[PDB]
């Protein structure tokens, strides 16, 4: 079991904290959803290879440009997150997060992840976004952004229902193992 | 970490820690407020534990078993005694507020109504000055500590065996040397999130809402000051390179 390090980046409202919590417990909390995530070492077996994947969140570091890059040393894979219920979080991917991750993590694979996919067909979400002349991010808009930033791949998931969550972390593990 | 505090904070939430007959006596909003306060104290207990692993398990083991030079050990664990002093004091104040709130005849049923004042005291005056001085120094020595660790692990056999020996137990799975350093660096940026969520459920008493609003502002001032006082030290980086950060 080789040790690999994963860091999740993205806007404060992208759902990165919830994604880490749901994956590490294999459960969306029934009683209390934690505010913060400390760290976790997941035992994952992907394509016959056993890996200890250390997980790290960047939540709370978004306004601190000298504190935030201390999370990046020796990172093996980046999860770059946006929320499907927030086209504004997707717009911040190519010129804020991407050049930062390419600077502090050169040659590290980036997986672009569309979180909260359950809200794409949520009537309350669609009514709320239409007031600011917006709509939930479409899967092709996510793929085009991933292609544009040179992402390793594009994936979607829902921490609420768990759909696609295991797949995201198994793919991150495969990316961390590549040359 | 002592058994008494571990057991008091074993449950995933305050609502699962207290007796269900005591939980049923409170409004929904008080339950939500207490669950977030419990998360703050439980994560503070874990952070103090991380600092004890660094001082007692790693630092002291390297000094007494490997007989490493105090200067090498200092480079690996900068400011660890100061950090441990700050957070053990803050943890003591948090646990004392919980202890005073316990119902007679109970060691688990409590409600903390006045957290704001404790947070204002921790993030103002001399304690805030010491937190700012200590974290500005620690975070500026972060890169140097990781590089020094990697060099020692790769070139020193006895150091590699020491690390593998003391990090083998399952209870140390998340707490290797580099992991402890990043856990400590990330701790300060967790406070605003926790405080803001406690504030969200503390509108019932206007004075409490005001105290948490002041505390949140003080934590943000501290983080901005620390962030502005950071410059990564690099062993070998001649003064000609300091000018372009
Ligand atoms: N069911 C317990 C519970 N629900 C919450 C919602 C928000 C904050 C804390 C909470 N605790």
């Amino acid at each position: 079991a080789i040790r690999k390090k994963l860091v999740i980046v993205g806007d404060g409202a992208c759902g990165k904290t919830c994604l880490l919590i749901v994956f590490s417990k294999d459960q969306f909390p029934e009683v209390y959803v934690p505010t913060v995530f400390e760290n976790y070492v997941a035992d994952i077996e992907v394509d016959g290879k056993q890996v200890e994947l250390a997980l790290w969140d960047t939540a709370g570091q978004e306004d601190y440009d000298r504190l935030r890059p201390l999370s990046y040393p020796d990172t093996d894979v980046i999860l770059m997150c946006f929320s499907i219920d927030s086209p504004d979080s997707l717009e911040n991917i190519p010129e804020k997060w991407t050049p930062e991750v390419k600077h502090f993590c050169p040659n590290v694979p980036i997986i672009l992840v569309g979180n909260k996919k359950d809200l794409r067909n949520d009537e309350h979400t669609r009514r709320e976004l239409a007031k600011m002349k917006q709509e939930p991010v479409k899967p092709e808009e996510g793929r085009d952004m991933a292609n544009r930033i040179g992402a390793f791949g594009y994936m979607e998931c829902s921490a609420k229902t768990k759909d696609g969550v295991r797949e995201v972390f198994e793919m991150a593990t495969r990316a961390a193992l590549q040359a | 970490s002592m058994e008494m505090d571990e057991k008091d904070f074993a449950a995933d939430s305050w609502s699962l820690a207290v007796d269900s007959s005591f939980l049923q006596q409170h409004k929904k909003e008080v339950m939500k407020q207490q669950d977030v306060i419990y998360e703050l104290i439980q994560t503070e207990l874990h952070h103090v534990r991380t600092l004890k692993i660094m001082t007692r398990l790693f630092r002291t083991g390297m000094l007494e078993e490997l007989h490493l030079e105090p200067g090498v050990v200092q480079g690996l664990f900068p400011c660890v005694d100061e950090l441990s002093d700050i957070h053990t004091r803050f943890l003591s104040q948090l646990l004392e507020r919980r202890r005073q709130a316990l119902c007679p005849g109970s060691t688990r049923n409590f409600v903390i109504h006045r957290l704001g004042d404790l947070l204002i005291s921790q993030f103002s005056g001399p304690s805030a000055e010491q937190m700012c001085k200590t974290y500005s120094e620690f975070c500026s020595r972060h890169s140097k500590a990781l590089k020094l660790y990697k060099e020692l692990y790769a070139r020193d056999k006895r150091f590699q065996q020491f690390i593998r020996k003391v990090t083998r137990p399952a209870v140390l799975k998340r707490h290797g040397v580099q992991e402890c350093i990043l856990l400590v660096t990330q701790r300060i940026t967790k406070y605003p999130l926790l405080i803001s969520r406690i504030l969200q459920h503390s509108h019932g008493i206007e004075e409490e809402r005001q105290d948490l609003t002041t505390a949140l502002g003080l934590v943000k001032e501290l983080l901005s000051n620390v962030d502005e006082g950071i410059y990564q030290l690099e062993k070998g980086a001649r003064l000609q390179e300091i000018y372009n950060r």
